[PDB]
RNA sequence: AAAUAUUAUGAACAAUUUAAAAAUUAAUCUGUUUAACUAAAAUGUUAUAUAUAAUAAUCU
RNA sequence: UCGUCUACUUAUUACGUUGGGUUCGUUGUAAAGCAGAUUUGUUU
């Protein structure tokens, strides 16, 4: 199994699950992203990680993830 | 089977936290960046219940890396930085020498016992209290708390199930007794409930409970304090128990105070201990060796004197069956009632005790004001 | 054989035994190393205290603490100062919030130990676990419970 | 209220000077 | 023969490079490598003679 | 009696008769607060790996001679600091890429 | 004498693995007064039935006892062990079973 | 004594020689069980106290 | 800013920080006294008990 | 968290005798757990 998880779509949440731990808390589910967080896996060297990044097309630095942005160049027709 | 598992202290713990890299580092991006610590592991992780991502959070297992070189510990209140990591460990993680909080693993029940009719009419019967919280029930004389090294007996842990009226988990017993002491025992219906009733049934400095007994003669004082060290060794089928006046690395202190409300001349005593401590046949062995008088019927503590000829017009000494005359009379609670004082729940006496009562001309059913409400 | 001497208190700073402990993650329940208090007071516990400026007719009992955030601004749900007066002095008592409710009692404040913040409060305002007297909240803890959403929690 | 959680409370005098009647 | 162990940083784990003397070890015995710290320079003589 | 020992006359800290040389001085932010040194900025934001701080070449091959991959922690910090030409205290354990 | 006391219980209240093989037994008595005393069996508006096949016929139709004895040697019925029926099921002796009815089946 | 039979046992394996001391009114009941169950190898000897009261 | 006199009033952890505890289970600390008379003068503690609520009927 | 455990087995027969060999388990917890104490009437 490879080492880093890409984000996933969040699975569809029950009852229980959507229903939040207190009534205070129901506006706190307000603004949620709909994917998760992309993730390692163990403990690995720079090396390992750059090679793991490459393979699996998917940085682990978030701001990399927010400086470089997968955008087309060309304007839309 | 958990047998893996060793005594760690907080050095090894980390140490192994450290050196194991069964770990799973979840990295908070832009989307996730200001969300709280429990909401995101409750997203992130479905399988699990709020109550094991608490307890790993707030011990620590599951931690958070803000790029500072070191590990930081947080609250489920707490919110998430841009760009750092969250560590939380893996399934594997948790099979070395380290043993995981209750939620972490998932238990298996099993077989599941059935339960009669008659003794599920039983089990309804010796209800005492009940309460969204706790269950007193009135065990009697001879009935095992717990199963024991024979499969075939009946026992109040397999009575359990019969005493989930609405809920959907059996209680659990939050103090066991003795074979023969018979009494008011208490049954936490929530996982909470019990994790709370715990801190009730640990040594204290003010007794909570008393214990009612005949003892055979009458002690040279009226009340006092008993304080003994007991220190338990295997042996070939029992306990070998070794009781001294001086504490060992070794012993545990039992201590309980003791009055003597009424006796015959000295023949016969009628005892209330109000225990601090929790030793095994604590209440027998004080009466038998410090307070010099065995309980009617302790024939493991003075075999031959717990069968006295003085109440042979009562109790006939030839067949040494007798139940043992100790029982767990009254119990506070830390819940309240609508007056305002805690819940005291009281058992009435057994049939020998009453007839003992009755032949020696005392009230039975006499509240005991030693323990208030 | 061979002695030497080292004073306890540089052993201090390993005092807490836990994560718990040492970096305050949860409700410290009564095992609490490191207490801080205001300079100056000599008897050590918090004080949340009320202001009384009027008669039982006009001014009432819960109405001491209106100067706190939260539920002591509201009118509770039950009252007990009618009637036979209860065993424990509670006057009033507000509408549960989860598994934590808020009582008042009568008299001097007492000194208690909240087991969130792990503190001796001397106070009137108890906030009661799942009707369990043994653990005990003092009012800033209660208000702090109810603002994150933890009051089902803790 | 001025009181607040952390600051401490103090008993102040009432006033007990007259006041002006209230006007529609 | 170092006995070197992966060094557990943070998401980080390596082995450690060789070590940077001056003088490269080329002679390889049955033995444990150790220095012994004496007090002043007699202390180191002597120990050195015993 | 309220107390039947002797305190140390260290108003200061612990160890205040010592010289500098014998003795090591706290990090508790208690103690560092006064401290003229430890008081002012402290660098502990840390780079993951080399590929992130700018390198010429002849450094990456001079790295790779070494045999060195992934930065420890002080050389995380340090060496960004420097690179900005900026007086520097690398204060580090014994053993963790000081040098470098 | 307390193993006696604690065995004589468990017989009484029927516990798992408990086969009943005193005749002065409570339910034993349940079902000789419901044979003989018609009194007793307008009372307890109850019937005993023999017949294994006559009880499997009757389960069937839609009726099924609350107590059902089977003589050691015998298998328990499918209907019986099936979840919608709530019997109690209940392991007697030969005499036992002479005793509860003269010419037993088994059931 | 019947619990304490193991460890009286292992006693008896470490020590040497065994000593008894008992009364010769009572011997047998004086007596541990425990060594009249065991059949141990140390040889002990026995000392029977008030012979001259007990049955020559 | 000089020339002179004195200086022992004494804190342990945690978090953050080449920027801000903003983690409220966190405080970041030197208190406190200080007022010529006569006038003038701008300052604050009220409660709202029903709208994802409350009061009610039919029927599956 | 006051559980329970002086009998099994290799043989011998008779309606008890004689030779050998010798624990199980409910629940909670992974610390919020683990030794000992938890006392105070200038009534002098
Ligand atoms: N990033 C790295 N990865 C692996 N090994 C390294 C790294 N950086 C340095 N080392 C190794 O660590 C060893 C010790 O380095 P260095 O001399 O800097 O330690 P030091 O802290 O100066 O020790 P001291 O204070 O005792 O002089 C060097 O031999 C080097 O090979
Ligand atoms: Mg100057
Ligand atoms: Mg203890
Ligand atoms: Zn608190």
């Amino acid at each position: 199994p490879p080492i880093i998880k890409p984000p996933l779509p969040v699975k569809v949440g029950t009852l229980a699950s959507t229903r939040p731990r207190s009534p205070m808390l129901a506006d706190e589910a307000e603004g949620r992203p709909t994917r998760l967080a992309p993730s390692v896996f163990g403990r690995h060297d720079a090396p390992a990680l750059q090679r793991a990044q490459q393979e699996c097309n998917q940085l682990i630095s978030a701001s990399a993830l927010a400086r470089i942005p997968n955008t087309s160049p060309r304007a839309p027709e | 089977s958990h047998a893996r598992y060793r005594p760690l202290s907080l050095r090894a713990r980390q140490t192994l936290s450290e050196k194991s890299d069964d770990l799973q580092y979840h990295v908070v991006t832009q989307e996730w960046f200001g969300e709280r610590v429990d909401s995101f592991l409750t997203c992130h992780y479905p399988q699990w219940d709020y109550e094991t991502i608490k307890r790993l959070v707030q011990q620590g297992h599951i931690y958070r890396y803000r790029k500072n070189g070191k590990k930081k510990f947080t609250r489920l209140t707490d919110r998430l930085e841009f760009d750092e990591l969250l560590v939380v460990p893996t399934r594997a993680f948790w099979e070395k020498q380290l043993a995981p909080p209750s939620g972490v693993l998932e238990e298996t029940d099993g077989p599941k016992f059935k339960l009669s009719a008659t003794a599920r009419e039983m089990a309804h019967n010796m209800v005492l209290f009940k309460n969204e919280h706790v269950i007193v029930i009135n065990k009697p004389h001879g009935l095992p708390m717990m199963p024991t090294d024979d499969p075939q007996e009946m026992s109040i842990a397999a009575m359990l199930p019969a005493w989930k009226f609405t809920n959907v988990a059996k209680p659990v017993v939050c103090h066991n007794l003795d074979r023969e002491t018979s009494g008011c025992v208490v049954l936490a219906r929530t996982r909470n409930a019990h994790r709370m009733l715990g801190r009730m049934f640990v040594k204290r400095v003010v007794p909570n409970s008393v214990y009612w007994s005949f003892c055979v003669g009458k002690p040279t004082v009226n009340y006092g304090r008993v304080r003994m060290h007991f220190d338990i060794t295997r042996g070939n089928k029992g306990d070998i128990i070794v009781a001294r006046p001086s504490p060992t690395k070794t012993s545990k202190v039992a201590i309980a105070e003791f009055v003597v409300n009424a006796s015959a001349l000295e023949f016969g005593s009628f005892i209330s201990f109000y225990p601090l401590t929790t030793r095994r046949h604590q209440e027998r062995i004080m009466a038998a060796h410090a307070l010099r008088c065995p309980v009617l019927g302790d024939a493991k503590y003075g075999g031959d004197a717990a069968f006295p000829s003085s109440l042979s017009l009562f109790w006939d000494p030839e067949n040494k069956g007798l139940p043992l005359h100790l029982h767990h009379r009254k119990i506070q609670l830390p819940y309240k009632n609508t007056a305002g004082e805690f819940i005291c729940v009281t058992a009435p006496l057994p049939t020998q005790m009453e007839k003992t009562f009755k032949k020696l001309g005392w009230p039975c059913e006499v509240d005991d004001p030693l323990i208030p409400g | 054989n061979i002695k030497g001497g080292v004073g306890s208190f540089l052993m201090r700073r390993a005092a807490p035994k836990s994560i718990r402990q040492k970096y305050q993650t949860g409700p410290q329940f009564y095992k609490r190393k490191f207490f801080q208090f205001q300079k100056g007071h000599h008897r050590l516990h918090r004080r949340i205290s009320g202001v009384q400026t009027g008669s039982p007719t006009h001014q009432r009992e819960y109405e001491r603490f209106h100067h706190l955030p939260g539920d002591v601004r509201t009118r509770p749900q039950f009252d007990f100062t009618f009637g036979e007066t209860r065993a424990d002095r509670v006057m009033f008592a507000w509408r549960k919030r989860g598994d934590l409710q808020l009582y008042q009692m009568s008299g001097r404040g007492e000194t208690f130990v909240c087991y969130r913040c792990g503190y001796p409060v001397r106070s009137q305002l108890v906030a009661v676990k799942a009707d369990n007297w043994d653990y005990r909240m003092c009012y800033r803890c209660y208000t702090n419970t109810v603002h994150r959403g933890m009051e089902n929690d803790t | 209220g001025f009181g607040g959680f952390g600051m401490s409370v103090y008993t102040p005098k009432k006033d007990r000077r007259f006041r002006v009647q209230p006007l529609p | 023969l170092e006995g070197v162990r992966p060094v557990h940083w943070e998401h980080l784990t390596t082995v450690a490079a060789p070590f940077t003397c001056h003088v490269p070890r080329t002679v390889f015995a049955d033995g444990k490598r150790c220095i012994i710290f004496t007090r002043g320079i007699d202390c180191a003589t002597a120990v050195y003679h015993r | 009696k309220a107390y039947g020992g002797t305190f140390s006359r260290s108003v200061g800290e612990r160890s205040n008769h010592l010289v500098s040389d014998v003795v090591l001085q706290s990090l508790s932010p208690s103690s560092t607060h006064n401290s003229p040194l430890l008081s002012k900025n402290i660098k502990t934001k840390t780079v993951t790996s080399f590929e992130d701080m700018p390198l010429y070449p002849e450094l990456r091959s001079a790295l790779r001679q070494l045999r060195i991959t992934t930065p420890s922690p002080i050389q995380q910090s340090a060496v960004e600091v420097i690179m900005q030409r900026k007086d520097t205290v690398v204060a580090a354990p014994h053993g963790e890429g000081k040098t470098l | 004498a307390q193993r006696a006391l604690l065995m004589q219980l468990q017989q009484n209240v029927i516990w798992e693995g408990t086969v009943i093989s005193d005749e002065r037994h409570h339910l034993i008595q349940h079902f000789v007064k419901l044979r003989q005393n018609p009194k007793y069996r307008s009372s307890k508006q109850m019937m005993v039935v023999g017949g294994r096949h006559l009880l499997h016929e009757l389960h069937k139709r839609g009726y099924t006892p609350r107590h059902l004895l089977v003589r050691e040697g015998q298998q328990k019925p499918k209907w019986a062990t099936n979840t919608g029926v709530k019997t109690e099921i209940i392991r007697v002796d030969r005499h036992v079973a002479d005793v509860c009815s003269p010419g037993n089946d088994g059931f | 004594m019947q619990l304490a039979s193991r460890t009286l046992a292992e006693k008896v394996k470490d020590a040497d020689f065994v000593l008894e001391i008992r009364d010769a009114r009572l011997p047998f009941t004086t007596g541990n069980p425990n060594l009249q169950k065991i059949i141990i190898d140390r040889p002990r000897l026995i000392v029977f106290n008030k012979a001259e009261m007990s049955n020559e």
